[PDB]
RNA sequence: UCUCUUACUUUUAACCAGUGAAAUUGACCUGCCCGUGAAGAGGCGGGCAUAACACAGCAAGACGAGAAGACCCUAUGGAGCU
RNA sequence: ACUGAACUCCUCACACCCAAUUGGACCAAUCUAUCACCCUAUAGAAGAACUAAUGUUAGUAUAAGUAACAUGAAAACAUUCU
RNA sequence: CCGAGCCUGGUGAUAGCUGGUUGUCCAAGAUAGAAUCUUAGUUCAACUUUAAAUUUGCCCACAGAACCCUCUAAAUCCCCUU
RNA sequence: GCUAAACCUAGCCCCAAACCCACUCCACCUUACUACCAGACAACCUUAGCCAAACCAUUUACCCAAAUAAAGUAUAGGCGAUAGAAAUUGAAACCUGGCGCAAUAGAUAUAGUACCGCAAGGGAAAGAUGAAAAAUUAUAACCAAGCAUAAUAUAGCAAGGACUAACCCCUAUACCUUCUGCAUAAUGAAUUAACUAGAAAUAACUUUGCAAGGAGAGCCAAAGCUAAGACCCCCGAAACCAGACGA
């Protein structure tokens, strides 16, 4: 991911991670199950509904996605009409 | 070079001071002197148990020779000495057998008498005397 | 460490003039395996891991931490009886002999840091007295730090100088956020 | 040359010790 | 034998010289100086580091960007080779990845 | 460094390579999560509770009209000229126990916040400004020192 | 090892346990520097406990040269003539007290 | 390069007392840079060792080697300097006490083998040391007879005592 | 093939 | 050429005089048998063997010296031909 | 019956015997500031340590005084002989 | 030293392949597997290394864990007491 | 004590400043180091390649306009390993050193000298007494590897335990490594002296300072922000292109 560039000497990110995932401010990444739009005629409606759900990642996957990004993608955005605004902060956490 | 080595000869002398009485190139070649001193120290540390075992075997051999010269054996003597409530290690027994023959002969006579009393008690299944020099002392 | 520029620079195995072809075949002769000379393992090569170019150890501390350090140095100089407050740094004749005699009589030590104010408003007597000695120094109220105080044994200040220091050290407390540098005209801050 | 003084001082002390050991003064 | 026989001469140093007795003068001029000049401007040395730390490769990049347009030929070639080597060593080799 | 091999020679693959195996961040198809995030309008929150707190502390005087430069001088909110920020919105979190009575100019004000402001006798003004106007109103001293 | 260092026998110098016991230690020449950070323990010792150590046994004489040096040393001479010179470089007061007591 | 053998003839001794022995003389002399081998010089020195000067000269005059005449001239000039400067009257009352050999400065040349390779031709050089002492030569150490061995064995068997106890 | 290595001559200064 | 080798001369061979190598060397106070071990022991166990030091010839062993084997296999390291 | 370990006990206090790996404490040669100048401490930096890479350079032992090796003879040194 | 030359620059080219990797003490510390044009490598499981938050970790017992023709053992899984 | 060990100066690298030079007479474009005779033709051109994506055919900063935040953002990319701006507030004239070194270090250099090929080209060590060498004196010696002084004396990885004495008595299978297992008959080594091998980001841990704000413009924030400490090797191939050289 180029830890040191040749012009600015900073850290670069992977645009695939940004285009395929979505990081929340709490420290979770929202992904999408693969194969949710291809070959839907041989799958049961239960599987079709399960594939169309925002599934969270794990620990090592979240750590990898954080290491592949810089400090810009780990901030807090205040959009006007953000459907994921209620998922930024995570309450009722006891270790 | 910046802040390089300026006191390497002192380490060489500190290593070689333990190799001032060896034969061959081991007292001059540092590369071999290191290994020689290492093995020497390892053997000197590990030979403590060997020295203790050698001293114990020498004491046992001296006691056995003294018992054979007096007219007894070593296992019977050790048994009669441990059955008479007298705690004397091998060193003092060897020292007496080498320097003080009268007390060693007295100990041999006491051991022979204790062995005879034990044989008599075993053949009689004792009942009444059980040995004059026997009678263990009870410590409460 | 904030004014350190190490000009040490050693060439590597690539900047050394030499080393191009391959000395002796690796499979042919029975010598050691080497591909080029001027290596850190050969004689006359470059340094493997050494100083590469000028290294700058530049780093800045927060202004509040530096102000607190100045206040702590002042408290240390005041508590240990090493702070003599004056009213007007003037001399009758201006000479190093009288100055060092007074310093030895008043029990100060082998060194003392004389601090004035505004630099331009300094008399000529004490200037000519300190221009002939090494332990005695004359720095303005702005050029006062911590290393110069710790290097000397005692400190000498003046009423306007100590007032300036007090207000400049209390300006750090109960203030606004930086936002933009204080070099701007602002409104209340001069 | 090798920059230093403490190791040189220790070496000089060792030389003086060897000198006084080989030639014992009265 | 790599030990010097004769003792070296006593390197006496006057600890109260010019820069020694006047060390740290005019330091931290922004706080108690109504903020006129930054303390980083008092550093004298190479122009590509007056108030900037950086890494080993970042310094070379800054030197080739600021002063790289006014150097020699062999020096510029050596700088480019060193930058290529640092790039290949930092973005290909290493650990903790 | 452990045993020999790539773990000791340093010749290791980049972060994310699983040795020929398709990595985790590749088998997942793309989705419109961050399509045009660099063009969305962001607004810093501002609750009425913090406004009443600033008024009680004295950093916001309720005698003059409050806009953006007054909030920047009072240092209650941090308005960034970059990061695509079109002003500061209003939050109705501090509805109860809010007695201020002062006009305020907010870019985005909700119904509850406007109602709570008008209860005491305040005026809410909804205005829009381009990022240039945001940069001008945030720090007017460098804008005056500019020369334009 | 034992084959590289000389050895001796265990015996008395002049039969001290038979007749009367005498003090083997004679003089104690201390070298404490005037200024420095390597003789603080020796300085504190000479300040607080050297009087008690001298009054404990009258047969031991203590000499304080007070020579400005860098490594504080101590010279201990006995009746047989042996001179054992050890250094108390960077040691506490308790360590120096235990050392002089053992000497 | 170090030269400390030719300077031993300048050690001045204090005047003795009438109740002191005669004390024999010590004459040091040696040459430098001699085109010869150190092994052969050491063989000649071992042939000499502690014998009379006249016997040494006689053995060297009929010794078919290269350094024989060199050592002969060395002994001749040493005896001459002894009888002229070191206060020596008798010419036949001398004997060699110490006689050894050293090594000289060496160079490097080529050898030319039967291919592209070659050798390192190191010009071997050596020296020769000798010391002359006045007085008659000491007799050689006679071999110990059976009586000496018997006495030593009796002493060894009498010196052994009890061990590993008290 | 016919493997063969040529000898190397040292400089004439040693 | 052999059964079945032989008679002489030179180079060469042994000693004397000097220049004087190359490969190679972990250190050796360096014997044999049986048995064991990373599977073929002068350095391990049990036995046999033993005053020390050079010269003159042969190869049985020290898996002896020269080439990181050219024969078999691996390499997402190469090159030639079609 | 006895012999027979690093197992247990006797005076002491007990962190002082696993591959890779990880954590905690000291140690020394350079410069700089602070004290001493028969040599050490407090803090910052390192080209900060070599029993080994058929590692590079210079000195020197074993191999080894080992192999190779010169000059035709007599002589007044004017000559003669194969 | 031509199945394709010498010099310089790309180049300190790359290479899952070989070798080496510098002073002390103490403590902890040994591997159910899956994927890959891969088993000579790599990534993820499991274990090991630090400082914190929570309370339960191990043999636990009467009892519970369809089978079918022909037998079906040594055992295992949850298990407050100790 | 012989061999042989240390003695500092030619200076060497980068900064700030400054823009730096090129015929005493003759010879120098043919066989340069040659004084003198008849076809005048001679430049104006995408660089390539290695590596990486575990191959590789698209792709891979090197492009010569001063900092920074934006920002590694939109974008380009077998949409993948990677590459990468712009719009925008802005960027305080003048001061002579080394917390670098001292001949295996620092330029290769006392020098581009000897030497190798016809040729391009490759290319290495040098110099130590002293105020008076017009003081050729008498001293300053003492430490590594090799030697004599002063050879061997039965038995055994060269070591330990020891006694009145070297041996004699007992025990004990060199060193680092790929390896479950190596002194093994696997790898490296003759020694001494000099040199040589863990360089670093996001995210983490600890300690000061301030605090709903921190931070010397830019960035972060539902207890946060700044600073400091702490960390990630060396050497070794066959291959390819570009510029010049040889019958
Ligand atoms: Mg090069
Ligand atoms: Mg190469
Ligand atoms: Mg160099
Ligand atoms: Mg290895
Ligand atoms: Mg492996
Ligand atoms: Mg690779
Ligand atoms: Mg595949
Ligand atoms: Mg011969
Ligand atoms: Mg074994
Ligand atoms: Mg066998
Ligand atoms: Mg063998
Ligand atoms: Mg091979
Ligand atoms: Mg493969
Ligand atoms: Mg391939
Ligand atoms: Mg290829
Ligand atoms: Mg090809
Ligand atoms: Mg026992
Ligand atoms: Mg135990
Ligand atoms: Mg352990
Ligand atoms: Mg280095
Ligand atoms: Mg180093
Ligand atoms: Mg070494
Ligand atoms: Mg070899
Ligand atoms: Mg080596
Ligand atoms: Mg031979
Ligand atoms: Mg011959
Ligand atoms: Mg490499
Ligand atoms: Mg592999
Ligand atoms: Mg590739
Ligand atoms: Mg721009
Ligand atoms: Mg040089
Ligand atoms: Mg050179
Ligand atoms: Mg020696
Ligand atoms: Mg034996
Ligand atoms: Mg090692
Ligand atoms: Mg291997
Ligand atoms: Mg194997
Ligand atoms: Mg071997
Ligand atoms: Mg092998
Ligand atoms: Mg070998
Ligand atoms: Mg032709």
């Amino acid at each position: 991911l180029t830890y040191f560039s040749a012009r600015k000497g900073k850290r670069k990110t992977v645009k695939a991670v940004i285009d395929r995932f979505l990081r929340l401010h709490c420290g979770l990444w929202v992904r999408r199950k693969a194969g949710y739009k291809k070959k839907l005629w041989k799958k049961t409606p239960a599987r079709k509904k399960r594939l169309r759900e925002f599934v969270f990642c794990n620990k090592t996957q979240s750590k990898l996605l954080d290491k592949m990004t810089t400090s810009f993608w780990k901030r807090r955005n205040w959009y006007v009409d953000d459907p994921y605004q209620k998922y930024h902060d995570r309450t009722n956490l006891k270790v | 070079l910046r802040n390089r080595v300026t006191d390497r000869y002192f380490r060489i002398q500190e290593v070689l001071k333990h190799a001032r009485h060896f034969r061959g190139r081991k007292n001059r070649c540092y590369r071999l002197a290191v290994r020689t001193v290492i093995r020497a120290f390892v053997k000197c540390t590990k030979a403590r148990y060997l020295k203790k075992k050698n001293m114990r075997t020498l004491w046992i051999n001296r006691i056995t020779a003294a018992s054979q010269e007096h007219g007894l054996k070593y296992p019977a003597l050790i048994g009669n000495l441990v059955k008479c409530q007298v705690e004397l290690n091998r060193k003092v027994l060897a020292d007496l057998a080498i320097y003080e023959p009268k007390t060693f002969k007295s100990l041999a006579a006491l051991a022979s008498r204790r062995r005879h009393e034990g044989f008599a008690a075993a053949l009689g299944d004792g009942k009444e005397p059980e040995g004059i020099f026997s009678r263990v002392v009870q410590y409460h | 460490n904030f004014k350190r520029i190490s000009y040490a620079k050693t060439k590597t195995r690539a900047e050394v003039r030499g080393g191009g072809r391959k000395p002796w075949p690796q499979k042919g002769t029975g010598r050691a395996r080497h591909g080029s000379i001027r290596s850190p393992l050969w004689r006359g090569g470059g340094v493997a891991h050494g100083p590469r170019g000028p290294t700058s150890y530049y780093y800045m501390l927060p202004m509040k931490v530096r102000a607190l350090g100045l206040k702590v140095a002042l408290t240390v100089k005041l508590a240990q009886d090493d702070l003599h407050i004056m009213d007007s740094l003037e001399l009758p004749t201006g000479d190093p002999q009288y100055l060092t005699e007074l310093a030895h009589y008043r029990r100060w030590g082998d060194s003392v840091l004389l601090v004035d104010l505004t630099h331009e408003e300094m008399p000529q007597s004490i200037v000519e007295a300190t221009s002939r000695l090494k332990t005695f120094n004359l720095i303005p109220a702005v050029g006062l730090n911590v290393h110069s105080m710790l290097k000397h044994q005692t400190l000498v200040l003046t009423l306007p100088t100590v007032a300036f220091l007090e207000d400049k050290l209390l300006w750090q407390d109960s203030r606004y956020r930086p936002l933009y540098p204080f070099s701007l005209p602002y409104s209340d801050f001069p | 040359v090798k920059k230093g003084f403490r190791a040189a001082f220790r070496f000089q002390k060792e030389l003086e010790r060897q000198r006084l050991l080989r030639c014992p003064p009265p | 034998i790599g030990i010097r026989l004769t003792l070296p001469p006593p390197k006496v140093v006057d600890r109260w010289n010019e820069k020694r007795a006047m060390f740290g003068v005019y330091d931290n001029i922004g706080i108690l100086g109504n903020f006129e000049k930054h303390p980083k401007e008092l550093i004298r040395g190479p122009i590509w580091l007056r108030g900037w730390k950086g890494n080993e490769l970042q310094r070379c990049i800054r030197k080739r960007k600021m002063v790289g347009s006014r150097m020699f030929a062999d020096d510029l070639h050596n700088l480019n080779k060193r930058i290529r080597y640092l790039y290949k060593h930092f973005n290909r080799h290493g650990k903790f990845r | 460094r452990g045993h020999k091999g790539e773990r000791q020679r340093g010749t290791r693959p980049r972060l994310g390579f699983e040795g020929g195996q398709t990595p985790f961040y590749i088998r997942i198809p793309k989705y419109g999560f961050n399509e045009g995030h660099s063009f969305r309008r962001q607004y810093k929150p501002l609750s009425l509770n913090r406004l009443q707190y600033l008024i009680d502390l004295g950093r916001v005087d309720p005698s003059q009209p409050i806009d953006l430069t007054q909030l920047v001088n009072g240092r209650g909110v941090t308005i960034q000229p970059l990061k695509r920020d079109y002003g500061v919105q209003l939050v109705e979190e501090g509805a109860d126990t809010f007695t201020a009575k002062v006009n305020i100019e907010v870019q985005l004000a909700s119904e509850l916040a406007i109602a709570a402001i008008e209860k005491n006798g305040g005026v809410v003004t909804t205005a829009f400004y381009d990022p240039r106007s945001l940069d001008i109103v945030c720090k007017p001293v460098p804008f005056f020192l500019r020369g334009q | 090892t034992a084959r590289g260092t000389p050895s001796r026998f265990l015996a008395s110098v002049l039969h001290n346990g038979l007749g009367r016991y005498v003090q083997q230690l004679q003089r104690l020449s201390f070298s404490v520097s005037r200024d420095g950070a390597s003789s603080r323990g020796a300085r504190e010792f000479v300040e607080r406990e050297v009087i008690d150590f001298a009054r404990r046994n009258p047969g031991v004489v203590i000499y304080v040269n007070s020579r400005p040096c860098c490594v504080p040393r101590v010279v201990a001479e006995y009746l047989n003539g042996a001179v054992r010179e050890e250094s108390i470089h960077c040691k506490s007061v308790e360590e120096i007290s235990t050392l002089v007591q053992k000497l | 390069i170090s030269r400390k053998w030719e300077k031993k003839n300048k050690i001045v001794y204090p005047p003795q007392l009438p109740g002191e022995p005669r004390r024999p003389a010590e004459i040091y002399h040696c040459r430098r840079q001699i085109k010869y081998s150190k092994d052969k010089m050491w063989y000649l020195a071992k042939l000499i060792r502690g014998m009379s000067i006249d016997q040494a000269l006689a053995q060297l005059e009929f010794n078919d080697k290269k350094g024989a005449k060199i050592i002969k001239e060395v002994l001749l000039e040493a005896q001459d300097m002894a009888v002229r400067d070191h206060n020596v009257e008798f010419r036949s009352n001398l004997y060699i006490a110490e006689s050894t050999s050293g090594r000289g400065q060496c160079l490097k040349r080529i050898r030319y083998h039967g291919r592209g390779r070659f050798g390192i031709m190191e010009k071997v050089y050596c020296h020769y040391f000798v010391k002359l002492v006045e007085g008659p030569p000491p007799p050689p150490e006679p071999p110990k007879t059976a009586v000496a061995h018997a006495k030593e064995y009796i002493q060894q068997l009498r010196s052994r005592t009890i061990v590993h106890t008290l | 093939k016919k493997r063969f290595t040529p000898p190397i001559y040292q400089p004439k200064f040693k």
